RNA sequence: UUCAAAUGAGAACUUUGAAGACUGAAGUGGGGAAAGGUUCCACGUCAACAGCAGUUGGACGUGGGUUAGUCGAUCCUAAGAGAUGGGGAAGCUCCGUUUCAAAGGCCUGAUUUUAUGCAGGCCACCAUCGAAAGGGAAUCCGGUUAAGAUUCCGGAACCUGGAUAUGGAUUCUUCACGGUAACGUAACUGAAUGUGGAGACGUCGGCGCGAGCCCUGGGAGGAGUUAUCUUUUCUUCUUAACAGCUUAUCACCCCGGAAUUGGUUUAUCCGGAGAUGGGGUCUUAUGGCUGGAAGAGGCCAGCACCUUUGCUGGCUCCGGUGCGCUUGUGACGGCCCGUGAAAAUCCACAGGAAGGAAUAGUUUUCAUGCCAGGUCGUACUGAUAACCGCAGCAGGUCUCCAAGGUGAACAGCCUCUAGUUGAUAGAAUAAUGUAGAUAAGGGAAGUCGGCAAAAUAGAUCCGUAACUUCGGGAUAAGGAUUGGCUCUAAGGGUCGAUCAACUUAGAACUGGUACGGACAAGGGGAAUCUGACUGUCUAAUUAAAACAUAGCAUUGCGAUGGUCAGAAAGUGAUGUUGACGCAAU
RNA sequence: AUGGUGAACUAUGCCUGAAUAGGGUGAAGCCAGAGGAAACUCUGGUGGAGGCUCGUAGCGGUUCUGACGUGCAAAUCGAUC
């Protein structure tokens, strides 16, 4: 029936005021202030999120390696696999039809 | 603790003691709810043990959706008869 | 079961604002919130948005059309004159 | 803060030239199904991160403490 | 007496619109080379919403002609566009709903919406949902253009002014009745500081010039000539007629 | 409120102990924003102040006290405020904020006379101010004071900026390999310029899951009760930031090719634009194990003793349950003529300018190691005594945490934790009052008027008219039942067995016929005037039939314009607007 | 009459935040079944709409023309609403 209070001196409950609560190894019920949770990267041209991309503030991505923020493949982590596809395809048969087109 | 226990068996529910409406003591929706997913369960765990084919699994699905059967022991029955013709 | 005679979707309103009033509202309620035919995928998954934007669930399809209805009665009229003058101009 | 479970790379760390501490842990727990064991626990204080290596072996962990540095500052219990 | 009601509205301190949400000014492309010659080719991105206006806006990125960028331009979107299509405007573009063509460009009887005042203001006329300029002829002497207003009026605009093939979208809004007190409400939260109304004649005398007396009347003709001042503009303007 | 002791010249009022009580978790509890400014703490002290008293005090006198790379300010932009260039004004000054302006500086190359003159190109955005609740780089646990702490101490971490070495990785095919694929990894060159993402977002509804709390079983300790009963009542059994491994609804990939249509949610949606099915990939909210870490904290037992005050021992374990409460979150659904910020800042991609290997180099986006992190705020009250009302005024003043029982319930009523026991007292019980109550028979005869008061009241079952815009009217009206106790039937999970929830219906028995037993809790009906409705106003005598409203109609206007502002202006509002619009009735 | 000071109260717009138990009623959409030559018509569920409704916190201020009326208060207190 422990009772805990804001350990920051707002005391309004904000999107920034967030608090989580915890037990201590001194068995006391203690407020824990906790950030807002990330948002993962979204595709460019379908909008849905991109897989194999790990979902940080915008802050912590320059404290991560690159292996984090890619994927292994043309546009990875800027477009989806679905996407790519769809620009490769349509990049061959429209230059192929410019050709016939020229003649 | 001891008042708890004689709750248990079934005293101090007469009218007398109610002071809320039988939805405000329970919702009809949570009674509906935990029905039509006993109803699905067992649908799906007689499918996948061969005892009823996809196609009366199919009628049976949307039979219990349309409140046909009441409790698990009405659907069991109904499935007998079924397929004993 | 039929749970209305005539009011429908208004009898969220209740008794008020008058019968006549409540009856042409009803009238744009229903396209409003109908389900549409895709021109481009062919499904029934077209729904409003904002007045006069009408998305399609698949294919991530938006087309500009009117306040309650993917298509007015003027839209198609001006379709059909400016396909008619199109073809005096190239043929 | 980290755990590390390979005893040769344990003996990198006692020499790695910024380590100048160590302290040796005992813990009287009991085991999966049997009766109590002897539990060691061998922490390297490095410059930023502090290395546990834990054994429930008793002989196999009598050999450790003879082999460490005798430059290292040892604590016991 | 006091400053009534309609003066206070030019200083423009609570009065002013309410443009926080606003997508941005709905303008067509800055004249250019390629208009004026021959065309340019836009792709619809997207069609969104605006606070405060009726009818949809389509975002169209074009290719900027003299460095290696895009440039983004805000329409108001016509009944057909759709998002992936591509939009072609300049004086060689072809006779099609989304499409931005010179007057002069075009045969009698075309719809356009959008539509120049004068050559390079990006849009004037025909502009709310619904609503359109037809052509009505040409004049190539003088190079000028007789159009229809969607007021009815005829006006006489240069060849050279641009256009929009279609109708905006969005239209028969005004059919459906607003029912309550609420939904007007939320209207003009996104406009103006426009309502609710006070009648005048629920004032006093101070206050406006239909207010007092023991009923509630006008008491002098309620049809104000052109000529009068600020404080007495109140009522019928410069009314022809009146009645039904 | 009461008894006793202590102190004192003096005690209804100070201190301690005992007793009786209250606030009853939307508190008389535990923290803050604004505002106050030392009221905080110790010692000394009672003339004045605390509308009685006073040895006490927010009083008087003298001292002590507020410790930050991580909490805020600082930075960003919001509505908006406001210089410069210019134009107005006799003038104080006014307009305007990217404007009729020659509006500015970081990547280097060139130079070893010296510090940057001087060659290309890039970019034109063009002051500044504006949030202690918006945006935002980074810290936790234990301990410590008379008064300080996420700031001190101990231990354990993290971020930014800057220096640099080693290890690892890569290269003689110079700038890595694996997987059909989704994609994987300890790493694994990338300038100008361009594109994209994150920052970044409404509200309501049910459903799934997590955390804390609540309830509960066994066991190891301590305490209470014990005439009798109770394997009983109460209480302790805890695990932070951070780190490693692992863990997912949704989504996606491969195989395959579907009507005897299948799959599937509480909620009807999906499939030849490839379902079901089999096998895979990924986000890490979240949980699990381990490190941190038992050495801490907690609960006990046995020893020393004016003492600086410790010393030595044990235990700190393993489970269950859910329409529970609070809160976080996920996938969905409803609603709009309402579709619900911006910027700083960080990252990825496209592009290929340059720089680069063989007796040798690059990577500080892999690991380890080195240095620094300024300035200001930080005590306390936060209100029936620290703020504002002339005051220690029953008024006013933004917000977070929220136990058990009864019950639909954050209702009323009682209790645990914690906090108070403060409001001048003693004696007596006339009239008249204020507040709370009860009345024989009659039942509005009272009165301008049923004013005031009374009656009704929860829940279950039965029954329900005129009229109606067909939605209502409706809880219409009008009836019956309700305790306790002993039983019965039905409704589930996991795998015949085994385990676990309060829901409803029914039957005997029982009593001074009582049972929503306190608390809680609609009077109803037949009509007329009037406003359609919800809504709004005379702060401090008028809440209405007044105002507003949707609907209806009329008027002006196509921008060299309508309406309106200004002393003027190279000046403004509507206008980020264009007749389905704006403006005026 | 001349020159100045106020939006810490209050009136209205704008920007950025926060707050709001438990019940009654049961609109669209959806499922099953029944009747009928057809058009279609009924029944039971599901679902949870509304400037709906009972009623807390909150906001307001109808009546007693109650208390007080050199008041606790230059607008408060109690009940009712
Ligand atoms: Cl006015
Ligand atoms: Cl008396
Ligand atoms: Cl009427
Ligand atoms: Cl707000
Ligand atoms: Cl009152
Ligand atoms: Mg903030
Ligand atoms: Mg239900
Ligand atoms: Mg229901
Ligand atoms: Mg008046
Ligand atoms: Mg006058
Ligand atoms: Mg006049
Ligand atoms: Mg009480
Ligand atoms: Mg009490
Ligand atoms: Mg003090
Ligand atoms: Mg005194
Ligand atoms: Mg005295
Ligand atoms: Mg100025
Ligand atoms: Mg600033
Ligand atoms: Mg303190
Ligand atoms: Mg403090
Ligand atoms: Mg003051
Ligand atoms: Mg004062
Ligand atoms: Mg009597
Ligand atoms: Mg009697
Ligand atoms: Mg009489
Ligand atoms: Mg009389
Ligand atoms: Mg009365
Ligand atoms: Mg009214
Ligand atoms: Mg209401
Ligand atoms: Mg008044
Ligand atoms: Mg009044
Ligand atoms: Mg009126
Ligand atoms: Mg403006
Ligand atoms: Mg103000
Ligand atoms: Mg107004
Ligand atoms: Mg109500
Ligand atoms: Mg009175
Ligand atoms: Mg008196
Ligand atoms: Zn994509
Ligand atoms: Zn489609």
């Amino acid at each position: 029936a422990q009772r805990v209070t804001f350990r920051r001196r707002n005391p309004y409950n904000t999107r920034s005021n967030k608090i989580k609560v915890v037990k201590t190894p001194g068995g006391i019920l203690r407020a824990q202030h906790v950030k807002k949770l990330a948002t993962r990267p979204k595709c460019g041209d379908c909008g849905s999120a991109l897989q194999g991309i790990s979902t940080l503030r915008p802050r912590q991505y320059a404290t991560v390696s690159k292996t984090h923020k890619t994927v292994s493949r043309a546009y990875g982590g800027s477009r989806c696999a679905n996407c790519v596809k769809e620009r490769i395809i349509r990049a061959f048969l429209i230059e192929e039809q410019k050709i016939v087109k020229k003649v | 603790r001891a008042h708890a226990q004689s709750k248990r068996e079934g005293r101090h529910s007469g009218y007398g003691k109610r002071k809320g409406t039988r939805e405000a003591r329970l919702p009809s929706q949570v009674v509906w709810i935990r029905r039509l997913r006993v109803l699905r369960r067992l649908l799906a765990k007689y499918r996948d043990a061969g005892k009823i084919d996809k196609h009366l699994y199919h009628v049976l699905y949307k039979e219990s959706k349309g409140n046909a059967f009441k409790h698990k022991r009405a659907l069991v029955e109904h499935i007998i008869q079924a397929k004993a013709d | 079961a039929k749970r209305t005679k005539k009011v429908g979707i208004t009898g969220k309103y209740g008794v008020r604002y008058g019968s006549s009033l409540r009856r042409q509202v009803k009238k744009l309620e229903i396209q409003q919130h109908a389900r549409y035919d895709c021109s481009f995928c062919g499904k029934k998954t077209v729904k409003r948005g904002a007045a006069g934007i009408w998305t399609c669930s698949c294919c991530k399809k938006t087309v500009a059309g009117g306040a309650y209805t993917v298509s007015t009665a003027a839209a198609a009229t001006v379709r059909s004159t400016i396909r008619r003058l199109r073809e005096m101009v190239e043929a | 803060a980290r755990e590390i479970t390979d005893i040769k790379q344990f003996l990198e760390l006692t020499r790695r030239a910024d380590v100048k501490t160590a302290t040796v842990k005992i813990n009287k727990k009991l085991n999966k199904a049997g009766k109590p064991f002897r539990q060691t626990k061998f922490k390297v204080r490095g410059s930023s991160s502090l290395y546990t290596l834990v054994i429930n072996d008793a002989g196999k962990a009598k050999k450790l403490i003879q082999s460490l540095p005798p430059t290292l500052k040892v604590n016991r219990l | 007496g006091r400053v009534i009601r309609n003066q206070r509205k030019g200083a423009g301190s609570i009065f002013t619109s309410h443009t926080r949400l606003r997508q941005g000014a709905a303008k067509l492309r800055t004249l250019d080379y390629a208009e004026r010659h021959g065309y340019i080719r836009g792709i619809v991105k997207q069609i969104v919403h605006d606070s405060g206006r009726g009818a949809p806006l389509a975002k169209v990125v074009f290719r900027d002609p003299y460095k290696y960028r895009l440039r983004e331009e805000i329409f108001i979107a016509n009944e057909g566009v759709h998002t992936g299509q591509f939009i072609y405007a300049g004086k060689k573009a072809s006779l099609n709903v989304g499409n931005v063509l010179p007057l002069g460009s075009v045969p009698e009887g075309t719809i356009v919406s959008n539509v120049e005042e004068k050559p390079g203001d990006r849009g004037a006329l025909a502009r709310a949902s619904g609503n359109y300029v037809i052509i009505i002829g040409h004049n190539p002497d003088e190079n000028k253009t007789r159009v229809r207003l969607p007021s009815g009026a005829k006006k006489v605009i240069s060849s050279d002014a641009r256009g929009v093939i279609g109708v905006i979208a969005g239209g028969g809004r005004v059919d459906k009745p607003l029912l309550k007190a609420g939904r007007a409400f939320h209207k003009y939260r996104l406009k103006r500081n426009s309502w609710p109304k006070t009648r005048g004649v629920a004032m006093n005398p101070v206050d406006h010039p239909h207010g007092g007396g023991n009923h509630q009347h006008i008491g002098k003709a309620s049809t104000i000539s052109r000529g009068a001042v600020s404080g007495q503009k109140a009522g019928l303007i410069a009314a022809r007629r009146t009645g039904l």
